[PDB]
């Protein structure tokens, strides 16, 4: 009845932002108790990447122009969120005292020497509002909020006229070996890659680029005897990372062969996108692929319109 | 019958189906592993022959168990490696793609696709891309898996083995070697049940080897009536043609396990086909039909070409010597007439009147595996008609039947079909030229005739078409006791054997590797492997706790160290059981185990020899100056180390210090 | 005082035909089987122990024991070497039939020890200390006497009467210890032994269901009861009447009494010589194989 | 009357 299809690619690539997106738009939106809970996710969050980027600093050494904040900092080393409740007052006018701290700004500017969540500035920026008491996050909020998937969740939806059930997995490599048991009878597969994630390298290691291991893991799937059946999708995701990364890192420095105009977000994109559609081994077959953005819900609107189309028509029984 | 004969019947029956779901349970008597200490000396001697290489023992059943069983219990690295090359082997035996299809999906998802997600697989991109391509296709050939079994071996071959070599199973390995090393089979280990069959030299009784339980035929033939029919030629030619055709892995043959000769008797041990023979079964069930007789004709056809691959042409080829077994397969059994053609083709007209070649039954002519099929051809016309194509015994007389020299083949059109009227005419063609079988490939040349068409010869060598006849499981499956009958001892009297006759034999008692270790490997290896294993665990405790242990590091430079027996002394215990060590300039010599203490320096040995004492091999040393010691030990292989090793030394200090 | 028997012609005549007609079974037919042949060795030796029992033992009685009773031919050492033999062989006899069953139990049940247990040479030194060394062990103190001249005729040969001439409490004793070893022994294991073989084939032929393995199992043990059953009939009768002569309360016997205790003499003894006659009639029935060799030979 | 044949 209900086809099933996977959502696929490496660790922090954006699936299960994708799953939100697809739940937002063609099924129920977030309830009020739904943001309450988020908003102890926020908040941890929150503490992970300022603990992340003060861990940074020490390692790195970078010192700091605010030697009151230091105090401070001692005590952010302190804060552990297993035991973990609300937000107090003296722990936002820390964090507020670090962020506007130009140190610690130039050290998340070199953020690429160490893993770190996309959502940092706009949590960053949001600032007094997530931290004040009366949190009310909106949908942006919920779907900025970053929280590691592990094993296989299948998440069952429908279209307008027809039934397609999604399944969300992890990207680490520890969890990708539990893929083995969701591949019974893929209908059509998406797979995710971060556009930005050329110049981070992956979080299990720190010496393999993220981008290689992407392009790896795809024609491993794509090598797949038993998908021939299968249509596959190639989402392009984190543009608005990648407009920025691009203008900000030059990507010869990753993949040299990259010979194009430096700062072309255009050339990049094009590049990447030809870079990933050649890993397939027999020219026969057909890769769809879209640039996106699962953060802003009108562009997943847009992709997901023309993907169910191209999956009715892949499949007519 | 009378009640000797069925409670002989009966024992015989019951001790071939006793304890069939527990084989290790059929053992009378114990196999009693050495100590293991056995390694030092045993590493040693198959190091000097190069037999501790890791095709050598991943070869051997039992060293292929342990070192399984080392890797799947004792080293996490390599426990992938093997389970991944056990399932592949389970995988080639898969006999249909349907099967073939599940299992090879599930053996890639399990130990190919999980790994490159994880990206931990250490395969070469080749044997990847290999069975990609092959499974994308949906082709699953038993070699799907063959470029990783070859990268699975190469990766074992690396510090896996070494560490297998380093660990205390390669010393069970080498306990076991140990003791195949050492077998001198008598009479006394088997038990012998009612005789089975006569002729030739001797008789052919079932029995149960005492200390694996396993149900074998012995053969035995007398020295006397060799000797009295000049026929010691033969008897060593039969253990030949054994030996050849047994090391193999062909089910069509009755192998060979062991040889042995007891002072008047000489023994082969071969599998126990007790279905019986062919033509008793023809007998009682009467002539066979064409779709009956494909099955022998073609189990028989892959039989003669896996002896005439070896260069050996079975002279002898009756119903009689066709051997069912117990699911009613068949066998070639008697190996008497057999000879090799590969130096030169023989020319003595051996066989059984009515079943030989005519270039066979010419005086002086030469013949190859030719004779073979021409044989072929008259048993199978006597599973159809109940007679050889010429006359049979009762019909005419010996030299008339022989007139086959000068006449053709009846070729009835009646009971033949025109598919076996022209395979007879192939095979009993009076030219060998234009014989069958005789010209071009040879066993190809009658494998693809018009009469097999239908049969796949894969599915005949792996035995998988149904039997036309099961023996019947409730009898013996042969002639009564009585209508054997035993050769007349009267007329061996005045036939003595002398040592040069003795000798003869000296080099005949035989042992083959692959087919003890398999018996083993069925019947008792886990029982006898457990039970040491709790022995050397109470030995370890008991030393521990009461010191004296095993070795204190085997010295600084220790060349071999082992048990020996220091031997010959009258006014002492004649066995003076002792543990030695070897040093470059000295043999040193330890009493209960309190302290080693000095027995010899190498610079004062003057000679080494082996010398026989009660009847039992031994090591003698003489001494510069009259002195003089004898050793005696346990396993011809530790005799055989200890003395190249105590020569070497000497040898090499004496040189040195000139 | 009786000088001579009082025992009737027509029994003088029918007993010695009986024996007559058992001796020449029990030679013609013992001596062929020990001609024609490890149980074999112990078949063999137990025919020899029933071949002398009958030949030795039998001739004596006739003319001194059977048809007369006052004279006595041999001397005093004569009667006593006599009485040996006898005890001798009768030790023997039912010694050996013990050694078959064991020997035969230990085949069958355990055939493996047997084949340690029984080995060629240690079957050797069984049977040879069981036959011709360990009757002559037993029987010195069971045999050596006679020589009691009771009768009245005194000097006249009939008069000289030969009867043990131990006490009456040693004689009675060393009767029963006779007894004891001779019979409740020998015929304990027996007992016991056949009956473990026959359960044995009981339970082959009800997991047997072929006619022809049922057949012999059937007859195999039909005949071992009948091993047994033979054995007491024969044997019984001859061990009450002697110990009967002893194991009396008194000394007084009526003259009836006393004829139908020779009578008793006759039949028991001709029994016991018919116990030493039965062994090649069910050695022949047991095993065709045998039978067909017997009959040839 | 003691019989003595045994
Ligand atoms: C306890 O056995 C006695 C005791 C007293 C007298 C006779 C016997 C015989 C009973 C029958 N017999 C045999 N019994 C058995 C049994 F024990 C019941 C299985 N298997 C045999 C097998 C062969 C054989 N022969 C005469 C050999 C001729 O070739 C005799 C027996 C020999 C002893
Ligand atoms: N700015 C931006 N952030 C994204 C985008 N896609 C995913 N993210 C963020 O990346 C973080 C990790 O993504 P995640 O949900 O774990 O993807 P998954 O690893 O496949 O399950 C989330 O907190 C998202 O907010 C995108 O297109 N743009
Ligand atoms: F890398 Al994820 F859920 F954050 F698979
Ligand atoms: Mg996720």
């Amino acid at each position: 009845r209900e086809l099933k299809l996977l959502l696929l690619g490496t660790g922090e690539s954006g699936k299960s932002t994708f799953i939100k997106q697809m739940r937002i738009i063609h099924g129920s939106g977030y309830s009020d108790e739904d943001k309450r809970g988020f908003t102890k996710l926020v908040y941890q969050n929150i503490f992970t990447a300022m603990q992340a980027m003060i861990r940074a600093m020490d390692t790195l050494k970078i010192p700091y122009k605010y030697e009151h904040n230091k105090a401070h900092a001692q005590l952010v080393r302190e804060v552990d969120v297993e035991k973990v409740s609300a937000f107090e007052n003296p722990y936002v006018d820390a964090i507020k005292s670090l962020w506007n701290d130009p140190g610690i700004q130039e050290c998340y500017d070199r953020r690429r020497e160490y893993q770190l969540s996309d959502s940092t500035k706009y949590y960053l920026n949001d600032l007094d509002r997530v931290a004040d008491p009366a949190y009310l996050p909106t949908q942006q909020d919920v779907l900025r909020v970053r929280v590691p998937t592990t094993g296989i969740i299948e998440y069952p939806f429908d279209l307008q006229s027809v039934i397609f059930r999604m399944v969300d997995v992890g990207g680490q490599r520890s969890e990708r070996r539990k893929w083995i048991h969701c591949f019974e009878n893929v209908t059509s597969i998406m797979f995710l890659v971060a556009l930005s994630e050329y110049d981070q390298v992956l979080v299990e290691s720190d010496n393999e680029n993220r981008m290689e291991e992407s392009k790896a893991l795809f024609r491993t799937i794509i090598t797949y005897p038993w998908f021939q059946n299968s249509s596959v999708i190639l989402f392009l995701n984190k543009k608005d990372l990648l407009e920025e990364k691009i203008m900000y890192s030059h990507l010869v420095d990753y993949f040299p062969e990259y010979d194009g105009p430096q700062r072309d977000a255009q050339a990049a994109r094009e590049f990447i996108l030809k870079m990933f559609v050649d890993l397939n081994p027999d020219s026969d077959k057909i890769i769809y692929s879209h640039f996106t953005c699962a953060t802003d819900t009108e562009n997943i609107r847009f992709v997901f319109a023309a993907v169910k189309d191209t999956i009715l028509q892949l499949n007519l029984k | 019958a009378d009640l000797e004969a069925v409670l002989a019947d009966v024992s015989y029956l019951m001790a071939m189906e006793k304890s069939k779901a527990t084989p290790a349970a059929r053992a009378s008597k114990k196999i009693l592993l050495p100590e293991p200490s056995i390694r030092s000396v045993m590493q040693k001697y198959l190091e000097d022959r190069g037999e501790v290489t890791f095709e050598k023992i991943f070869s051997q059943k039992l060293g292929y168990l342990l070192f399984r069983d080392f890797c799947l219990k004792h080293l996490e690295e390599a426990k992938p490696l093997v389970e991944f090359y056990e399932e592949i082997k389970k995988y080639e035996k898969l006999e249909t793609e349907e099967e073939r299809l599940v299992c090879s999906r599930e053996i890639f998802d399990t130990y190919i696709m999980k790994e490159l997600l994880a990206c931990s697989h250490p395969f070469s991109k080749s044997a990847i891309e290999h069975v990609q391509g092959h499974l994308v296709k949906k082709q699953v050939p038993p070699d799907l898996f063959q470029p990783y079994i070859e990268e699975i071996c190469q990766n074992l071959r690396g510090d896996v083995f070494q560490k297998f070599i380093e660990s205390d199973k390669f010393t069970r390995f080498c306990q076991w070697k140990n003791v195949e090393l050492n077998i001198h089979l008598t009479m006394n280990d088997f038990s012998v049940h009612r005789i089975i069959g006569r002729g030739g030299f001797g008789e052919v009784y079932g029995c149960r080897k005492a200390d694996t339980g396993k149900m074998y035929a012995m053969k035995c033939l007398d020295k006397k009536r060799i000797k009295m029919k000049q026929g010691e030629t033969l008897a060593l030619n039969e253990r030949i043609m054994l030996s050849l055709v047994s090391t193999g892995d062909c089910p069509f043959i009755v192998c060979m396990s062991y040889a042995f000769h007891t002072p008047d008797k000489l023994s082969f041990i071969l599998d126990l086909m007790n279905g019986g023979d062919l033509h008793y079964h023809l007998s009682q069930h009467g002539v066979f039909s064409e779709p009956d007789m494909i099955f022998y004709a073609a189990e028989i056809i892959l039989g003669l070409e896996h002896m005439h691959n070896r260069f050996v042409v079975y002279r002898d080829l009756k119903p009689a010597n066709i051997l069912l077994d117990e699911h009613g397969h068949v066998r070639i059994s008697d190996l008497g007439l057999a000879c090799d053609f590969s130096k030169k083709k023989p020319h003595a007209s051996v066989g059984t009147h009515g079943y030989m070649a005519p270039e066979v039954l010419q005086k002086g002519v030469a013949y190859d595996s030719s004779a073979d099929w021409f044989s072929l051809g008259c048993m199978l016309f006597k599973l159809l008609r109940g007679h050889s194509p010429f006359r049979q015994h009762k019909t005419k007389d010996k030299h008339e039947i022989d007139r086959m020299t000068l006449t053709m083949a009846v070729e009835l059109p009646d009971s033949f079909s025109p598919e076996l009227r022209s395979l007879l005419e192939g095979l009993l063609q009076r030219d060998v030229n234009r014989r069958l079988g005789c010209l071009g490939r040879g066993a190809q040349e009658v494998k693809e005739s018009p009469f097999f068409r239908d049969l796949d010869w894969q599915m005949v060598f792996l035995q998988k078409y149904p039997p036309p006849l099961i023996p019947p499981r409730g009898e013996v499956n042969a002639a009564d006791a009585f209508d054997i009958g035993s050769f007349d001892e009267e007329d061996t009297k005045g036939i003595k054997l002398l040592d040069s006759d003795q000798e003869l034999y000296r080099n005949f008692p035989l042992t083959i590797s692959e087919r003890w270790q398999q018996e083993v490997a069925e019947t008792v290896f886990d029982t006898i492997n457990a039970e040491t294993d709790r022995l050397e665990a109470r030995k370890k405790t008991k030393n521990k706790q009461l010191g004296h242990e095993e070795d204190y590091a085997l010295g600084k430079d220790c060349i071999m160290h082992g048990y020996m027996s220091k031997m010959g002394n009258p006014f002492l215990t004649q066995w003076q059981r002792r543990y030695f060590y070897l040093f470059p300039n000295r043999l040193e010599w330890r009493g209960e185990g309190e302290a080693p203490q000095s027995l010899l320096t190498m610079e004062e040995i003057q000679s080494v020899e082996e010398t026989q004492i009660k009847e039992r091999k031994c090591l003698l040393l003489k001494i510069r100056g009259g002195k003089q010691f004898v050793l005696q030990c346990d396993s011809d292989p530790e005799l055989v180390q200890w003395k190249k090793e105590l020569r070497d030394a000497y040898r090499e200090a004496q040189q040195l210090v000139q | 005082s009786e000088l001579d028997v009082n025992t009737d012609i027509y029994s003088k005549v029918l007993v010695t035909a009986v024996y007559l007609a058992l001796f020449v079974v029990g030679t013609v037919g013992n001596t062929v089987t020990a001609f024609t042949l490890t149980v074999h060795y112990h078949l063999g030796s137990l025919a020899l122990s029933d071949l002398l029992t009958l030949l030795l033992a039998m001739p004596v009685e006739l003319y001194n024991f059977i048809w007369v009773h006052h004279p006595w031919a041999f001397g005093d050492a004569g009667c006593r070497g006599y009485y040996f033999l006898r005890d001798a062989c009768t030790y023997a006899t039912a010694l050996n039939v013990a050694s078959l069953s064991v020997e035969r139990y230990l085949a069958i049940c355990h055939p493996f020890k047997a084949k340690t247990l029984m080995s060629r040479s240690r079957t050797k030194k069984f049977i040879s200390a069981i036959w011709l060394a360990s009757a002559l062990l037993a029987v010195p103190m069971l045999f050596t006497m006679g020589e009691q001249n009771r009768s009245a005729d005194g000097q006249h040969a009939g008069g000289l009467v030969c009867t043990p001439t131990i006490h009456t409490a040693t004689v009675k004793v060393v009767i029963q210890v006779n007894t004891f070893m001779s019979f409740i022994f020998p015929m304990v294991v027996i007992s016991v032994l056949n009956t473990i073989i026959a359960n044995k084939l009981t339970v082959m032929v009800r997991q047997a269901a072929e006619p022809g393995r049922v057949q012999a199992l059937r007859h195999g043990v039909r005949v071992l009861r009948a091993v047994v059953i033979a054995f007491v009939v024969c044997w019984l009768p001859y061990h009450v009447r002697r110990l009967m002569f002893c194991y009396i309360s008194d000394e007084q016997w009526t003259p009836f009494l006393y004829d139908f205790y020779h009578y008793f003499y006759m039949v028991t003894n001709a029994l016991f010589y018919v116990s030493s006659t039965i062994n090649p009639i069910l050695y022949n029935l047991v095993s065709a194989n045998f039978r067909h060799i017997f009959l040839a030979t | 009357r003691r019989p003595y044949i045994l």
